[PDB]
């Protein structure tokens, strides 16, 4: 749930 | 520079810090501070170290069975049971970055699964 969350959070560092 | 470690260097660590309140402590490559870089021991060993300090270690052997990563571009997420954290890998280019972190991928994988999004 909160992985889950993270993974897709992940794109804060992304371009 | 051995035969007995691959290291890479990171542009970027990221601590989970929930597992006043920061979610996270982000730590980077300083003159001062000192390189940012992730070391894998051929005994299976994975450290993050700035400088001297060592800001992750522990174990890839049967990590199987309480760590998971995922990469997305030029990033891996890390997460063991609790504790997270996320590393995006450094170069001139996107393209050395991805290059970087692909190559890591690469050792990681003979430990454990790397999965995608």
């Amino acid at each position: 749930d909160l992985w889950l969350q993270e993974v897709s959070n992940l794109s804060e560092w992304l371009n | 520079a051995m035969g007995e470690v691959s290291q890479w260097s990171l542009k970027r660590y990221g601590r989970f810090m929930l597992l006043g309140s920061p979610t996270w402590k982000v730590f980077e490559s300083s003159e001062e501070s000192g390189s940012l870089v992730l070391t894998i021991v051929v005994s299976g060993h994975f450290f993050i170290s700035q400088g001297q300090t060592l800001l992750e270690g522990f174990s890839l052997i049967g990590s199987k069975n309480w760590l998971k990563i995922v990469r997305r571009m030029d990033c891996l997420l890390f997460g063991t049971t609790s504790r997270m954290f996320r590393v995006q890998f450094s170069g001139e280019s996107k393209e050395e970055a991805l290059e970087r972190c692909c190559g890591c991928v690469q050792t990681l994988a003979q430990y454990v699964t790397v999965q995608e999004p």
